[PDB]
């Protein structure tokens, strides 16, 4: 049992950190006015 | 003339917010909320790096916005005081000519084309370097001199 | 009884080969999430 939740824990983390990647990779191309998100990062990083 | 908004928290004007390009923007630091009715109803998203914030322009105001550009040549510019110099990087403005409080105004190239967005400035005898927000192809950057306080 | 006890430590080899297998295959996938943070904080932050 206890050695169950922790390995839950662990995969939860994995998760959790690509999140925050993903949202301060592609916030400055939100805020330039004109411009196109290119088309690597718009569809297979941080997508 | 309209595409300039003022803001105001308790009665007191705090600074404005430009509408160019498809964009709503606003400095960060500033407190308050915005006195048209209908963008006030707008989510904005934040950033700490930059000190900006904006949003998706609403269509029917489509017609209100101003032009942009993104070349920066030597020569002069204009702004609501009077005029600009720019030279090795640096925006020059004669001493005395604006007081806190005046954040959030654009500055115009020759033709009315907006190229930068002015927050705050540096304190120097005869002219004055500002800190401003400007952008390149798809990106954003903050230039800031030695010294600046926020206006 | 004739011998003694048996301790924690004392398992089959096939049950102790079931425990790195499972073990290992999530910290392989923590590591790769944590490697994908560090490029993206370091060039963030050199860039500006």
């Amino acid at each position: 049992s206890v050695a169950s939740f922790v390995l839950l824990s662990m995969v939860g983390t994995a998760v959790g950190m690509c999140v925050c990647a993903r949202r301060r990779c592609i916030t400055p191309y939100e805020l330039t006015p004109g411009a196109t998100v290119p088309f690597l990062l718009s569809l297979l990083c941080c997508v | 003339n309209d595409c300039i908004f003022e803001v105001k928290h308790e009665g007191k004007v705090m600074g404005y917010a430009c509408l160019v390009g498809d964009k709503v923007m606003k400095p960060a630091h500033v407190k308050g909320t915005i006195d048209n009715a209908d963008l006030a109803k707008l989510a904005f998203k934040r950033s700490s790096k930059y000190d900006l914030e904006c949003a998706q322009i609403p269509v029917h105001m489509k017609s209100d916005a101003s032009k942009f550009t993104h070349e920066k040549p030597e020569g002069y510019y204009n702004w609501h005081h009077g005029a600009v110099q720019y030279s090795g990087g640096r925006f020059t403005i004669p001493t005395g000519a604006g007081k806190p409080g005046d954040s959030g105004r654009p500055i115009f190239d020759n033709k009315g084309r907006v190229v930068a967005i002015v927050l705050g400035g540096a304190n120097e005898g005869a002219r004055t370097a500002l800190s401003v927000v400007t952008w390149n192809k798809d990106i954003v950057t903050k230039i800031t001199p030695e010294g600046a306080e926020e206006w | 009884a004739s011998h003694t006890t048996l301790g924690v430590q004392d398992i089959s080899t096939t049950a102790m080969s079931w425990v790195q297998k499972i073990t290992g295959g999530v910290g392989l996938i923590v590591a790769v999430a944590a490697l994908i943070l560090i490029v993206v904080l370091c060039v963030s932050f050199s860039r500006h």
